[PDB]
């Protein structure tokens, strides 16, 4: 009756999960890029001046 | 010169910012579109264009609001072309040089915000926000744009808002 923490799970699910938990994480961070990306050229676009 | 400056200034339709029957600042109408400068209070002395909703850009503290296209029918006409020399405004002169404009000091204070700077044609080149003291001269904090329509904002390090 070891029961270890990592035991009730169900690989498949299990990576459904992983997606659903921490994949919008990936998804922000995306997004977080491509924010800084586009201020970045905008001030590129203004200092061009 | 500062005479036809004056008169050009008052034909076209331009309306200080009253509140409590005091002027606290100046707004005017350049390209068919009302611009006000958000740090100003008060409404402007035009009860037709007081009732134009303004849009709000803090970064450069400045509003925008869209003109009747009759009432565009006479406005500021702006230039690109900014070189090196002097031009004309309503205190009279302004210096431009190293891409920056200075006035002699003793020019310009607190409630002098939105007074365009025109050229030798008449043609707006840049809009007076603030100022700070700069010894014998005073540099003004002014918004000018190029060629390619970006706006660039030029603020002195520790630029009083004027």
């Amino acid at each position: 009756h070891a029961q270890t923490f990592t035991a009730a799970v169900s690989k498949t699910a299990w990576t459904w999960l992983t997606s659903l938990l921490g994949g919008s994480a990936v998804i922000i961070i995306i997004g977080l890029v491509l924010a800084t990306i586009v201020a970045m050229y905008v001030l590129t676009n203004q200092k061009h001046n | 010169k500062r005479q036809r400056m004056v008169m050009k200034l008052e034909s076209d339709k331009t309306f200080p910012i009253m509140l409590e029957g005091k002027i606290n600042g100046y707004a005017c109408v350049v390209g068919g579109k009302l611009f006000r400068p958000m740090h100003v209070e008060g409404k402007i002395d035009n009860d037709v264009l007081a009732a134009l909703k303004t849009k709000k850009a803090s970064k450069y503290d400045l509003e925008y609001a869209d003109v009747p296209q009759n009432m565009r029918a006479d406005t500021f006409k702006y230039t690109h072309e900014k070189p090196q020399g002097y031009y004309s405004w309503h205190h009279g002169a302004v210096q431009y040089e190293n891409g920056r404009f200075t006035v002699p000091k003793g020019v310009g204070a607190k409630g002098d915000s939105g007074r365009p700077i025109l050229d030798n044609q008449g043609r707006v080149v840049a809009i007076v926000l603030g100022g700070v003291n700069e010894g014998s001269r005073t540099a003004l904090s002014v918004v000018m744009w190029n060629e390619k329509g970006v706006t660039v904002k030029y603020t002195p390090e520790n630029c009083e808002q004027w």
